[PDB]
């Protein structure tokens, strides 16, 4: 019947919405971590803890791959926009010059305006634009006084055996020298331990 | 006014961490022939209380409009999806680093000029 | 090299097979590979026909301003002839002009307080939060 | 028609206009604290006042 | 006290009507 | 007149 | 990419289902 | 178990053991002696007293009967299942009990000072539309003994909040005119006060004893009163049959009852103490 | 949340696109002659509006 | 890809009718890398 149904579902649906998830306060959380991953959650968070350290040892780093993007992202935004400027110049200074209007030539001057440019960063660098500047590391001097780890080396092997060394010879000597290390020696700019070797290079025996 | 800041400023207003006092009633009593001692001891602990640190953006004081709540309201919203959605984002944010750490540079030239055409 | 907030932080206590160039960009890095990882996991896990064991369809939920709702509790509009032609003369307008056919009565969609499905998860979380996952922190 | 259509478009603004827009503002301007959280030291050889106020604070 | 809210809605609801849909200036233009 | 009260607002004591 | 990237995922997916 | 609206099954089961707990127009003397099967449970109140004396075990039959319990609770709501089998009768009688599954009339406020969600907090739980059904062999409706023991504040409060929010204006105006009309409006229906009721009806209930097993429809009712004013508590319920005759005034505090059974002149009532 | 009046904002509206129409005319009088792609037929006015793909469509 | 229309379909319906209707662009709006960024789009706070 129609009550006899109504008291039936709400007792069962009261009956069974008490034994869905609501054990609730026991004291710990270990049933939760069981009821969304299963019995060896453990197990998967160390995989996933694997798997997130391999990702980092191969160089998937996302800071040194968005830094080139967005570079390259400038780099190109910067001519697009100077590109399209120079277009709207133009327009302008025909219309001024072959007809006889001076609101194009003011419009002209107004795109002309040295406050805009620079803020459009148009003359700035591209560099500047994601946040570093840029460096001429070519015209400081490369020779053994303060060379690094590895050129210091490279060097001092040259000059015993009097003749400079190829490309490939150089590869193969750079490559095992840092293996032997681990890999874990400074070899760019931001990495920790660059001062420390330069400190330690600063010195020339008398 | 008694007005006292200490702290950032960029161009000529100011930008970052900053302590703001308020040494009016000091400055009343001290021109009204009252001893620096004497002032001092009757109107240091109202001042002290009401010492201000805040963070300043451009000129304008921030905490008003829950500026420090944004970062946590933004990691829920972005929890509130539906699985489907974040499982293909959070693959698609690996598999874009894996492509781009082979690609050659003029490959890399053409993603990004198809990359800014879409935007 | 973890301080120890961010070792507090980790669920469990979990063991590492490689050497890690030094520097915190790196350990950043893992930390939210980690994270990105295990949301992945459980967004598929749950996604795999877990639902059937645990479905919680809550919603529905109709949020009513409080101010406005004891501002017009206090409006007494039936007592006096004239405030009652008033108010039939502006609630025939609304009626024909304001009120949507989707809305349930002039009166309560008055004082709804017209939030959106997202702001409103929001302010329960929210609300959960102040009078109380794996990676969340 | 095209008349008609811009009418059915204006009342469309209007209704959402007086929802979202005007009736709220009117009740808040009808009917009528975290500074004080702002404020660390607000609930409670030589050296000024300056330094003891930040001193407090950093003992808070 | 709030007795002459409504009033204040009404004499603006039909007012702001007459300035945005029945204007018949502004449906020339 | 504005004397005593402004003293009061500002100290936060009456004057002596 | 993008294609291959989702239906990896849906491959995922389907295992379970 | 410990609801409105044998025993013995239950209260062994409650806690395989022995347990034994003390304290009706004739006493009820309801007094629970378990053990598990030992079922000692004072009842049959009319001296000659009888009382019914049945072995069982814990259809075949002295007769064993058989009484399995399935108790779960979600929030407010209480569920008890209870299936007794008995050989001699050889057909099988349910029992369901749910507590607190009133319908809400309160709504959730967003506060803007605060920023938050304040939800109906008022959580009294005198609220219980218990419903009983029993279906007895082929008799699904054996009997329907849907009685509310909630403070009747819950439908009285639901009815005029439906009718102020989603009938008032719809109602034409040139019934308001109509005089003395919006008093007795005013005073059905007051204006609510924050999100509390408009009425504070407390204490009362009304308990319908009907049953599907008596010819037609021919249910009891009985409105109970539980307030502490009456030497600081005890259910007084006046209880009306429209088929015995009998208006049952009973005060009931712990199973101590003074019971009135009062039979309308056969105006003038004759009470039985 | 004190907007300008419907009237005036469409009367506004049509004296801007009067104004639109008196612009491309004038456009197309000074620049029109010329010829920049005598392949398509690409003018200079059409040219420098940023326009050629509506020639690369018309043809 | 071994991928049947018939695949999608059902994930498709899975994810719409049982899990979104059981219930601007993401990301952190203080984002230092934010691959397609554009150097034009302004954050009011710090």
């Amino acid at each position: 019947f129609v009550l006899h149904r109504v008291l039936k579902t709400l007792d069962r649906s009261r009956q069974l919405e008490y034994r869905l998830a609501r054990m609730g306060p026991e004291e710990a959380r270990e049933a939760y971590y069981e009821a969304v991953l299963g019995k060896d959650w453990k197990q998967q968070l160390q995989a996933d803890w694997d798997k997130a350290l391999e990702d980092v040892d191969a160089g998937l780093v996302t800071d040194e791959i968005n830094h080139e993007k967005r570079l390259m992202t400038a780099a190109q935004l910067r001519r697009l926009e100077v590109e399209e400027w120079d277009k709207q110049r133009m327009k302008n200074f025909y219309l001024a010059s072959f007809g006889g209007l001076r609101w194009f030539d003011q419009m002209e001057q107004a795109l002309h305006n040295p406050l805009f440019i620079e803020s459009r960063g148009w003359t700035d660098p591209v560099q500047n634009w994601v946040g570093q500047n840029r460096t001429y590391m070519d015209d400081l001097p490369a020779g053994q006084y303060m060379a690094g780890v590895g050129n210091a080396a490279i060097r001092i092997k040259e000059a015993e055996l009097k003749r400079k060394l190829t490309d490939v010879e150089r590869a193969h000597v750079l490559a095992r020298g840092g293996a032997v290390a681990g890999g874990l020696l400074p070899q760019q700019p931001t990495d920790p331990a660059t001062l420390a070797v330069a400190v330690g290079g600063a010195f020339v025996p008398s | 006014s008694g007005e006292v800041y200490i702290g950032e400023f960029f161009a000529g207003q100011r930008h970052g961490c900053g302590m703001t006092l308020d040494m009016k009633p000091y400055f009343y009593l001290l021109e009204r022939g009252v001893d620096p001692v004497e002032a001092y001891r009757r109107t240091a602990g109202a001042i002290m209380k009401n010492v201000e640190v805040r963070t300043w953006y451009r000129g304008n004081k921030l905490g008003d409009a829950k500026e420090d709540e944004v970062v946590e309201i933004n990691v829920l919203k972005d929890e509130l999806d539906d699985p489907f959605e974040i499982a293909l984002r959070n693959s698609l944010h690996d598999a874009k680093l894996r492509k781009w750490k082979a690609m050659s540079p003029q490959d890399k030239a053409m993603d990004r000029i198809v990359s800014i055409i879409e935007r | 090299v973890l301080t120890n907030t961010q070792a507090t932080l980790l669920p469990t206590d979990l063991q590492t097979k490689r050497t890690i160039k030094p520097g915190l960009i790196y350990t950043n890095s893992a930390l939210r590979k980690f994270v990105r990882n295990v949301n992945t996991r459980l967004n598929l896990k749950l996604l795999n026909s877990k639902e059937t064991n645990l479905t919680t369809k809550y919603k529905s939920q109709f949020i009513y301003s409080k101010r406005w709702k004891s501002i017009f509790s206090k409006i007494q509009p039936l007592q006096n002839g004239t405030t009652r032609k008033s108010y039939q003369l502006f609630r025939n307008v609304a009626k024909q002009i304001l009120v949507t056919p989707d809305a349930k009565s002039l009166k309560l969609i008055t004082i709804n307080q017209k939030l959106s499905l997202k702001e409103r998860k929001l302010l329960e979380l929210r609300t959960q939060y102040n009078n109380n996952t794996l990676v969340r922190p | 028609m095209n008349k008609k259509l811009k009418k059915f478009k204006a009342t469309n603004e209007l209704r959402q206009w007086w929802w979202n827009s005007f009736l709220p503002r009117y009740l808040s301007n009808l009917q009528v604290n975290k500074n004080v959280s702002f404020k660390p030291l607000s609930n409670t050889m030589n050296q000024n006042i300056v330094t003891e106020s930040v001193k407090v604070e950093t003992n808070q | 006290k709030l007795n002459f809210v409504y009033s204040e809605l009404f004499v603006k609801l039909i007012k702001e009507c007459k300035k945005r849909i029945h204007d018949q200036t502004f449906l020339k233009n | 007149p504005g004397r005593e009260a402004t003293y009061q607002r500002i100290v936060g004591a009456p004057r002596i | 990419n993008a294609i291959l990237t989702k239906l990896n995922v849906i491959n995922q997916l389907t295992n379970n289902e | 178990a410990s609801q409105e609206s044998w025993r013995s099954i239950g209260s062994a089961f409650g806690l395989s053991g022995a347990a034994a707990n003390g304290r009706t127009v004739d006493g009820q003397a309801d007094v629970g002696a378990s053990l598990k099967a030992i079922g000692v449970s004072a009842s049959n109140i009319t001296l000659i007293p009888s009382l019914k004396l049945t072995a069982a075990k814990q259809a075949v039959s002295q007769k064993p009967e058989l009484s399995a319990c399935w108790t779960g609770e979600a929030g407010a709501d209480r569920a008890t299942l209870l299936v007794n089998v008995d050989p001699v009768m050889r057909s099988v009688k349910l029992a369901a009990a749910v507590r607190t599954p009133g319908p809400e009339w309160r709504k959730v406020l967003y506060n803007d000072e605060t920023d938050l969600l304040e939800y109906p907090a008022d959580d009294g739980a005198r609220h219980t539309l218990y419903v009983q059904h029993e279906v007895r062999g082929r008799d699904l409706l054996h009997a329907t003994r849907l009685g509310c023991r909630l403070d009747l504040g819950r439908l009285v409060n639901y009815v005029v909040d439906f009718v102020d929010y989603r009938i008032e204006e719809n109602i034409p105006s040139f019934v308001w005119n109509v005089p003395l009309l919006p008093q007795l409006y005013s005073l059905l229906v007051p204006a609510d006060n924050d999100e509390q009721v408009r009425h504070r009806i407390t204490g009362w209930e009304l308990d319908v004893s009907h049953d599907f097993a008596r010819s037609g429809l021919l249910p009891v009712v009985a409105i109970s009163k539980t307030s502490k004013k009456l030497l600081g508590g005890g259910t007084l319920t006046a209880s009306y049959d429209a088929a015995a005759r009998e208006a049952g005034v009973s005060l009931s505090r712990k199973g101590v009852s003074v019971g009135a059974r009062v039979a309308r002149a056969e105006g003038r009532p004759s009470i039985h103490v | 949340e004190n907007p300008m009046d419907p009237r005036i904002r469409e009367l506004m509206a049509a004296e801007g696109m009067d104004d639109k129409l008196e612009d491309e005319g004038f456009k197309d009088t000074v620049l029109g002659s010329a010829i920049i792609n005598p392949y398509t037929g690409l003018d200079m006015k059409t040219y420098l509006d940023g326009k050629e793909r509506h020639q690369a469509e018309l043809v | 890809a071994g991928v049947s229309k018939e695949d999608e379909r059902r994930v498709e319906g899975l994810a719409a009718r049982w899990r979104r209707l059981l219930a601007r662009r993401p990301g952190n709006p203080l984002a230092a890398n934010d691959s397609d960024t554009g150097f034009e789009t302004e954050s009011d706070m710090m």
